[PDB]
């Protein structure tokens, strides 16, 4: 089960060649599983197993054939950057107004130096207005201010 | 193998009252210098919360090692106020038995453990100190299927059995969201002999642990003292149980 809130990409590919045997799925439960919620269990209270089997052979209809799924989760908190695209890093341009993007923070305005305490995870700065008025610089880990050009 | 207590006087859950206690971070989302006003899984200001004993009064021969299987609410808040580190940790789960999955975090004197298994737990999952030191683990008798673990950085508890009235409470919130088990703590320096104290406590995020389990039921691991290794002999500790119910 995915949550209601979910954010992530969800994946998948024919792999009928590759995945034939035998694979498993829950049929019933006496309640539906919460979001990422898994139940591993086979028998049940007597012992006869709960759980039906998936026939996967390159010969069943397409339907009825395997797909590998990969489901990836993301969050985009206000923590450092894990896992990032490819661009590569420009230099620094105080004092103008410029187009910026930290750790995919798009933006404009103007950047400068900052007096700016933040914590040791903390990677951007929002004032009342939730405008971000600061930014940690993922090279150099100095704060700079951004104003609006 | 596992330990076994002889004659336990029941569970008598007197009920204290969650005064301001138990507040944590709703979200992940940093804010400063705001006020935000949320409906969310909070233990109420005042709330009832129910008393747990581990003790020994060998003048009765009278024995508590309180560890019933206890439900898991929409979380739960926990404390403990304590002075031997009796409360080494709990076991979350929905059977408790080797027919489910469930958590062990347990304080293991070296090492904070983390395992989601098909545990075969004993009927009394504790640890035992000898002669003020760690002696055996009887929390769990077979693993069988694991599917996640974590070990924390080595460290040494104090594993004596301290004289006296109660020194450390320590806070927790334990949310089960989204197959995550969100753990929140906080630790406050106390010297008190009964009761919580009342006052404001904030808990920080100490865990976001990815264990898809369903947790129904927890109960918690404490240990048992020897100096001679036999009859081992329950030691004064406490624990506090209050239940998270939706609340702005
Ligand atoms: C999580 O585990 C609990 C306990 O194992 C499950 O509760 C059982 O649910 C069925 C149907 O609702 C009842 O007939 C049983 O009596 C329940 N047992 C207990 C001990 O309460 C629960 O269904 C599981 N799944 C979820 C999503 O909570
Ligand atoms: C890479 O990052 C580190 C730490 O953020 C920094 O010291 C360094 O200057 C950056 N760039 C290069 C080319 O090393
Ligand atoms: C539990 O709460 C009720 C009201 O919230 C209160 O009357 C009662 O005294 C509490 N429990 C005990 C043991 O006092
Ligand atoms: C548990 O503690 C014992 C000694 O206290 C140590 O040998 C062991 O490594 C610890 N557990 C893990 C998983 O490291
Ligand atoms: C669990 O472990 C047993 C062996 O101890 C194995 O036979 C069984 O298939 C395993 N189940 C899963 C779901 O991994």
């Amino acid at each position: 089960k995915l949550p209601d809130d979910f954010t992530g990409c969800v994946i998948a590919w024919n792999t009928a060649k590759q995945d034939a045997g035998n694979y498993y799925y829950r049929s019933h439960r006496k309640t539906k599983l919460k979001p990422f919620e898994r139940d591993l269990s086979n028998s049940d209270e007597n012992g006869v197993r709960t759980l039906s089997t998936y026939d996967f052979n390159p010969n069943v209809p397409i339907e009825y054939q395997a797909t590998r799924v990969v489901v990836l989760s993301f969050e985009l908190l206000n923590a450092p950057a894990t896992v990032c695209g490819p661009k590569l890093s420009t230099q620094l341009v105080k004092n103008q107004c410029v187009n910026f993007n930290f750790n995919g923070l798009k933006g404009t305005g103007v950047l400068t130096d900052s007096s700016k305490r933040f914590q040791s995870f903390q990677q951007f700065g929002r004032d009342a207005s939730d405008f971000t008025d600061s930014v940690r610089d993922p090279q150099t880990l100095e704060i700079l201010d951004i104003s609006p050009c | 193998t596992c330990g076994t207590i002889s004659n336990k006087t029941p569970p008598n859950m007197n009920q204290f009252s969650s005064s301001r206690r138990g507040v944590y971070y709703p979200d992940d989302i940093f804010r400063s210098d705001v006020l935000h006003l949320t409906q969310d899984y909070f233990l109420p200001f005042n709330s009832n919360v129910t008393r747990y004993l581990s003790l020994n009064a060998d003048s009765n021969r009278i024995v508590r090692f309180d560890n019933p299987i206890l439900p898991f609410g929409d979380g739960i808040y926990f404390a403990a106020t304590e002075k031997s580190n009796v409360i080494r940790g709990w076991i979350f789960g929905s059977t408790l038995d080797n027919t489910s999955q469930s958590a062990i975090i347990v304080n293991n004197s070296t090492h904070i453990i983390i395992k989601v298994c098909n545990f075969q737990l004993c009927d009394d999952p504790m640890f035992t100190v000898s002669r003020g030191q760690h002696y055996k683990t009887w929390v769990y008798t077979n693993a069988r299927n694991c599917t996640y673990e974590y070990v924390s950085k080595s460290f040494q508890l104090d594993v004596s059995e301290k004289n006296g009235n109660f020194k450390h409470l320590r806070e927790f919130v334990f949310k089960n969201v989204d197959g995550f088990l969100h753990v929140y703590s906080a630790y406050e320096p106390i010297d008190l002999a009964r009761g919580l104290p009342s006052g404001f406590s904030v808990l920080k995020p100490i865990l976001k642990l990815p264990l898809g389990i369903n947790i129904t039921s927890f109960r918690v691991v404490m240990t048992m003292f020897s100096p001679t290794t036999s009859n081992w002999l329950a030691e004064s500790a406490a624990y506090f149980v209050g239940y998270l119910k939706p609340t702005t």
